[PDB]
RNA sequence: CAGACCACGGGAUUGAUAGACCAGACCUGGAAGCCUAGUAAUAGGUGCAGGGAACUGGCACUAACCGGCCGAAAACUUA
RNA sequence: GAGUGAGAAUGCAGGCAUGAGUAGCGAUUAGGCAAGUGAGAACCUUGCCCGCCGAAAGACCAAGGGUUCCUGGGCCAGGC
RNA sequence: GGUGAAAAGUACCCCGGGAGGGGAGUGAAAGAGUACCUGAAACCGUGCGCUUACAAUCCGUCAGAGCCCUCGAUCG
RNA sequence: AAGUGUUUAAGGGCGCAUGGUGGAUGCCUUGGCACUGGGAGCCGAUGAAGGACGUAGGAGGCUGCGAUAAGCCUCGGGG
């Protein structure tokens, strides 16, 4: 969640954070996402800070995790399924790989990815 | 803002620079005679 | 602002020669039992397959 | 020795200085490592130039027995071919003229075996 | 915290270089829930509480990869 | 017998360099993810998210273009 | 404006989606392949021999060692 | 220890061999310009000159033609 220190993401501000929010529940939903290099690397923080919410999930943190995320079911099965799975990971829970170039504009593309050990 | 002095329309165009009109006066028939020598494919509007 | 002269040929291409590319560096991978050439920056997604192999 | 095979590939829609751009870093390199290099290059280019290096090795195979494990990139021209020329609008009527570039590619690969 | 690119500085499994987690300093003001007084807004205990990015110390949990290229001596005269 | 000899008249016709592989790629909204077609996809098709207009950036007509309208096929040429 | 005397316009094989190209064929010629008689100048590439990263040049001329190719008998 | 000493080309320059772009030069035309000897020099309300539309079995143009619509009837040429 440090700030991006610079020009954002995407466009103009109040874009990022929709940005990251989408990306995030894309991931949670799918187990995988591929999007651009710097996507992931800001994602990343993002996605294991709601993990660490999960996971001390009891109660107060699902308002936590829903004033960012809007899919219920999204929100339901990241509180269910993923739970304590990483109840013994002190951290370090999405895996990011970068891949070969699309065409067009050469934008480095990342992959970013749940450890599942 | 300017309308670009084109403002298309067909019944001005025909009522302006129409075959009836060509025909009425004489330089009028003057000038379709002379197109029609020259060989233009439209003689008038 | 304008060019007030033409530039020389030699003037041109000494600066013409600059504008290149740096060929990037390759790596060794064995997939599906053959050899092939990927970057360093591709290796470890070429051996969990994300990389496509023309 | 010397023995060769050509590949031409005429009327090709890349600039002949964004083609030799990318030729520069093949030139003089054997076919393995050409077909290797010019696939992760981020210029949009190197298609048609993998395409004419595969076509030159092939046909040096089908033609005259070579072994493609001892295949050299001998020659490159990448020459400069027609140039369509059309006209684009700008501020204040004046036309100016875009130039459609193209390009030639020629490709000559022999035996060098060490 | 070096920087337009470049370049500079540290690391690369013999590592705290960066991301995450814990704790500290600091900012903000008393979080969601329960119960209580009030028909009502509202206030009170759970509560120096909840939340937080740059500062700091631990923690290899995640990424520095079973990885690639350049790169080292003609010779001769005098003392 | 010459329409007979060009190096210039900010001379005319056709091709190509310099400027430069630089600018610009044409606002006040912003795209993201999954699946699919396709050899080639951020820009093509389906599903889920985020954003804009909503006295319109919605609908129907007048003038104007006339088959751009719908279906099957194509990516040389035109989409900056 | 002009392929070629006649289209006899490359069957067939290979790279690829094509464009286009390489073999195999017609044509005397394909340095005649619907971009086609002859195919110059400016422009752009590649290779070959010398040259230059201490050097202030209307960008030439006269002297001038070295290197490179060649004709004769190591020199002229 | 002092001195002498060829050795590098990121790129450019010079001459040559190979080539692309380019369509001039050389050779020709179904075309164009100026004149010689003749024909005939007006065409029309019994609808002129010129145009829109349609016409071959087929998507468009040139030309002929006009719902009898690349044609209809008679008379001579050649095959
Ligand atoms: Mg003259
Ligand atoms: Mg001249
Ligand atoms: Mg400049
Ligand atoms: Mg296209």
């Amino acid at each position: 969640p440090k700030p991006t220190k610079g020009p954002r993401l995407g466009g103009s501000s109040s874009h990022q954070s929709a940005l990251l929010a989408n990306l995030a529940t894309s991931l949670f939903e799918h187990g995988r996402i591929k999007t651009t290099e710097p996507k992931a690397r800001a994602l990343r923080p993002y996605a294991e800070k709601l993990i660490t919410h999960a996971k001390k999930g009891a109660l107060h943190n699902r308002r936590e995790v829903m004033k960012k995320i809007r899919d219920k079911d999204v929100v339901h099965t990241l509180f269910a399924e993923i739970g304590p799975f990483y109840a013994d990971r002190n951290g370090g829970y999405t895996r990011i790989i970068k891949v070969e170039n699309r065409k067009g504009d050469n934008a480095p593309m990342a992959v970013i990815e749940l450890v599942r050990e | 803002k300017g309308k670009r002095t084109f403002q298309p329309n067909n019944r001005r165009r025909a009522r302006v620079h129409g075959f009836r009109l060509r025909m009425r006066t004489r330089a009028g028939r003057a000038i379709v005679a002379n197109r029609r020598s020259k060989g233009r494919r439209a003689l008038t509007a | 602002a304008v060019p007030k002269r033409r530039m020389s040929r030699a003037n041109t291409r000494s600066r013409r020669a600059q504008w290149k590319a740096e060929a990037p560096g390759l790596v060794t991978v064995s997939v599906a039992g053959q050899q092939r050439k990927v970057p360093r920056r591709l290796l470890k997604a070429a051996r969990l397959g994300l990389v496509d192999l023309d | 020795e010397f023995p060769s095979a050509t590949a031409k590939a005429r009327y090709v829609r890349v600039s002949a200085t964004k083609a030799r751009r990318v030729i520069d870093l093949v030139r003089g390199k054997s076919v393995e490592e050409a077909l290797d290099i010019l696939r992760w290059a981020p210029q949009a280019a190197s298609e048609p130039v993998a395409k004419v290096i595969a076509s030159a090795a092939a046909n040096a195979q089908n033609n005259e027995g070579l072994d493609p494990s001892t295949l050299v990139v001998a020659t490159v021209y990448a020459d400069e071919g027609p140039t369509a020329k059309r006209i684009r609008p700008r501020a204040q009527g004046r036309a100016f003229r875009i130039r459609k570039r193209t390009s030639h590619i020629t490709v000559i690969v022999e035996s060098r075996p060490p």
